[PDB]
RNA sequence: AUUCGGGUCUUGUAAUUGGAAUGAGUACAAUGUAAAUACCUUAACGAGGAACAAUUGGAGGGCAAGUCUGGUGCCAGCAGCCGCGGUAAUUCCAGCUCCAAUAGCGUAUAUUAAAGUUGUUGCAGUUAAAAAGCUCGUAGUUGAACUUUGGGCCCGGUUGGCCG
RNA sequence: CCAAGGACGUUUUCAUUAAUCAAGAACGA
RNA sequence: ACCCACUCGGCACCUUACGAGAAAUCAAAGUCUUUGGGUUCUGGGGGGAGUAUGGUCGCAAGGCUGAAACUUAAAGGAAUUG
RNA sequence: CUUUGUACACACC
């Protein structure tokens, strides 16, 4: 008969199967067991503020030549270290030291992204200002 | 010039059968294609997809093209046709060529109330090739063919206006969907429904009333 | 693993690229009227219509 | 803590962004009507797929029904009362044969050229956003206005408006400053 | 089937088989159409004078043609005692 | 129908030229308002481009639109995925051109559909992940058929139907 | 030697006493 | 005790495919998009990992239940040509 | 050259 049970009277089983397999899949358990509140980084949040630590050089995965300039920041509201790759050309003489930044997520949920080993997170603005508007010179950056 | 040479070509060269319903209604094999475009001189072509096939030998690659092809007139007849060859020009032929003698006919019918024109199916059905389940349901007026577009493009060509559909399986292979539609689509005529419960008088065969037209 | 690396070498080819400036053009019309040139240059003017209606062809 | 506002959303975007045929179709249609956007043609299509699923509610239950026939009576004297329904089609079920180019003859913009004061549908908008345009006695400035099967006996240039009297114009004042000072 | 008022539609109405009373679909390349030829007081058939016989692809295939044809000839009375009701 | 001559009527292109039309923006006034600010009206002023100048993202595929030009040469970098770059880059950095949405467009995070990858509808378990080693057995779920049927007699509603 | 078991045969008897089984229990190279 | 014919109940074997399947194959792995006879258990990409911990049984070895951090774009099944 | 096995496919280096 299918497997299930089929009769009018049988919901419970029903109900206690469906929570037992519902544990099963990784959203659900990702979100009940509030995973992204205890052992996320960014403590379930979009974005996060923080001060960068060090410039770091990380190499491209395989079949890929390349190093990604990186930067190690330290997170304002948690204080764990962080690896963030700072996106585009150039851009790595626009966030030096001491610098308070934004960084988001890569978009692949918290996995990494692309060649880049071991990163989550990208730089979004770097003392207040875009990296994209300090790129195309439209902004330019302040003081310190 | 043709010179066909089947009793069927001969009478259709005579100009004996002056419509293809003969045809399916005394279920002569169509065996050559210039009986398909003498009788429904109104189908186009559409080629889907041209993918290249490979062979490994001991030295090398040999490389083809697999070319599908649907024809058909916007009301009633549809065909699909699947030719892998090693010049593709060939392929696009070969493939309308055998598109052509594989034209079956669909039963249009109506979501509701007989108004107008059939618009619609008459029934649901399904056609099943490889792991791929493609389901046809009859859809209300100006619903259109809700569909992934290479079947969208066969229905299109088919002659309903709206229609449902639902898949099951790896849909990605084209030539497994597409020949899962060729089957729901040639399944709308396999379905008894209460207005075919009506007896018929079994009419006679053109390839015996016609017989002294015929080869001999 | 290799965490250290060459940071002298960013923007490279940014800053060896020539500066190539935005030449001038006529101002393009906006809005409802630039809906009506692409709707004359793609169907009345049909004049790049080459196999398959190919409207952006490389010189040739 | 006041009684909240109400507010809805006109239009929709499709699921699929980019398809050649859905594109072509529509551009298509908006250089035939004049229209800046496909926000135009999403919002008609919004609103005939709004109407096509309440005819499709209405059709499922029986007929002599009386929601039915209320609501179905109530919806055809609507669209035959716009005129993107036809005084024949009245079986509740040719609503669900409407297409969005009988939307979109209805609007001011093709109304103006159809009675022949613009020549174009261009002339139409700038001649409709330039108030020259009055439906009943009444300026209107906008072009999806949806005339309603009797106005358009109605639609004539405005009063208070050049090719309409009382006054030459604007820059024809300017003209005539200098041709006057021209003249001395 | 009809619409509304008239206008016959439904093209290619298609046979039925005569055993098992299903339709006949337009590729069903097995099935076959018998026709026998009635003979008037001589011991002679008359030229273009049948009684036909339809017969699906699927009772044929399971081997079940050659019985069905006994049962409809016996019906039809040109049969005597070949098939029997009772089995 | 007079050689390839004028072409009436056309549909687009111009380092071609004309008169028109109008609001953004000021502003007398009026209206508005507790008083104002705006809105709707309205004297007067207020388009011809270098102006009153529209962005955002992209152009290998998915997925609409470049084997065009210059630079770099597994470097810089791009890329959600596959992948591109090692001196002929349609993928990087720019120009030109084109594309999509448009006063809006991109990015990150969460969630929904897509997902018949939570499966009541509606999954799968021989070999791809998965039949508990076998049996007894409580709770739980499920459980053979059978008991008034048929026949008549009236009454009155709705859809119809010639009669209109 | 001791009890057990299947199938068969039966115009023998009971009368729905049943199917699968969390917990639990027996056996298990 | 054989033989013939039958029937019931078994371990099986051989041929086909109306049907199923991704195929190898299957009288069940069929009567499943024309989707519901009843019921028990298990699984939701691959590693980490049947690992850690907490219980529980065992003299012990171990047995049962059994994660997460992190990491990866494939692992895997069946067939075809070399 | 057939059959057989493969986790080989830049193919037993």
């Amino acid at each position: 008969g299918k497997g299930k049970p089929r009769g009018l009277n049988s919901a419970r089983k029903l109900r206690v199967h469906r929570r037992n397999n519902r544990w099963a899949e990784n959203n659900y358990k990702k979100r009940l067991l509030g995973t992204a509140f205890k052992s996320s980084p960014f403590g379930g949040s979009s974005h996060a503020k923080g001060i960068v630590l060090e410039k770091l050089g990380i190499e491209s995965k395989q079949p890929n030549s390349a190093i990604r300039k990186c930067v190690r920041v330290q997170l304002i509201k948690n204080g764990k270290k962080v690896t963030a790759f700072v996106p585009n050309d150039g851009c790595l003489n626009f966030v030096d030291e001491n610098d308070e930044v934004l960084l988001a997520g890569f978009g692949r949920k918290g996995k990494a992204k692309g060649d880049i080993p071991g990163v989550r997170f990208k730089v979004v603005k770097v003392s207040g200002v875009s990296l994209l508007a300090l790129w195309k010179e439209k902004k330019e950056k302040p003081r310190s | 010039g043709w010179v066909p040479v089947t009793k069927l070509g001969r009478l259709v060269k005579a100009g004996k059968i002056t419509t293809i319903e003969e045809i399916f209604l005394h279920s002569l094999p169509v065996k050559e294609f210039q009986i398909i475009d003498t009788l429904l001189p109104g189908l186009q072509d559409e080629v889907m997809n041209i993918k290249p096939v490979q062979k490994q030998t001991r030295a090398g690659q040999r490389t083809r093209f697999k070319a599908v092809v649907v024809v058909g007139d916007s009301n009633g007849h549809v065909g699909l046709g699947i030719k892998t060859a090693k010049e593709v020009a060939g392929a696009i032929r070969a493939g309308i060529i055998i598109a052509k003698l594989s034209v079956i006919p669909i039963r249009r019918g109506y979501w509701g109330t007989n108004l107008g024109q059939p618009h619609s199916l008459a029934t649901k059905t399904t056609g099943k090739c490889g792991s791929v389940t493609v389901r046809l349901i009859p859809a209300p007026r100006g619903s259109g063919i809700v569909a992934s577009p290479a079947v969208k493009k066969l229905l299109q060509l088919a002659g309903v206006e709206d229609v449902y559909t639902q898949s099951n399986g790896k849909t990605r292979t084209l030539e497994n969907t597409l020949k899962a539609a060729f089957v729901a689509i040639g399944n709308t005529y396999g379905f008894l429904t209460p207005n075919l419960w009506a007896e018929q008088p079994l009419p006679v065969s053109p390839l015996d009333i016609y017989s002294d037209e015929a080869s001999a | 693993a290799k965490v250290h690396g060459s940071l002298a070498r960013a923007g490279k080819v940014k800053s060896q690229t020539p500066k190539v400036e935005k030449t001038e053009k006529p101002k393009k019309p906006k809005g409802r009227a630039y809906k009506r040139l692409l709707y004359t240059r793609r169907f009345v003017n049909v004049t790049l219509v080459n196999g398959k209606r190919r409207m952006n062809p490389g010189p040739s | 803590p006041r009684a909240p506002r109400t507010y809805s959303k006109t239009y929709s975007t499709p699921k699929r962004p980019y398809e050649s045929s859905r594109l072509d179709a529509e551009l298509k249609l908006a250089g035939e009507f004049g229209l800046k956007n496909k926000k135009e043609i999403y919002r008609i299509s919004f609103q005939l797929s709004k109407i096509r699923r309440a005819a499709r509610d209405l059709l499922t239950r029986d007929e002599k029904d009386p929601k039915r026939l209320f609501e179905g009576n109530a919806l055809i004297r609507r669209l035959v009362r716009v005129g993107v329904l036809s005084e024949d089609k009245k079986k509740l079920d040719y609503v669900l044969a409407l297409k969005v180019e009988d939307f979109l003859e209805r609007r001011l913009q093709t109304q103006v050229y159809k009675l022949g004061l613009a020549k174009s549908v261009h002339h139409a908008r700038v001649l409709i956003t330039q108030r020259h345009i009055a439906v009943g006695k009444q300026i209107v400035n906008i072009p999806s206005f949806m005339v309603r099967l009797d106005s358009e006996k109605h639609i004539d240039f405005a009063p208070t408006s050049p090719f309409g009297g009382a006054r030459p114009g604007r820059v024809a004042r300017r003209n005539a400053a200098r041709k006057a000072e021209a003249s001395g | 089937m009809e619409n509304d008022k008239g206008q016959l539609v439904e093209l290619y109405v298609p046979r039925k088989c005569s055993a098992t009373n299903r339709i006949i679909k337009a590729d069903d390349h097995a099935s076959v159409q018998i026709n026998v030829a009635k003979v008037d007081e001589e011991g002679r058939a008359i030229p273009g004078e049948y009684v036909t016989y339809a017969l699906s692809g699927y009772v044929r295939s399971r081997g079940e043609s050659d019985d069905s044809l006994n049962r409809l000839a016996q019906n039809d009375g040109l049969l005597k005692n070949v098939w029997s009701y009772s089995r």
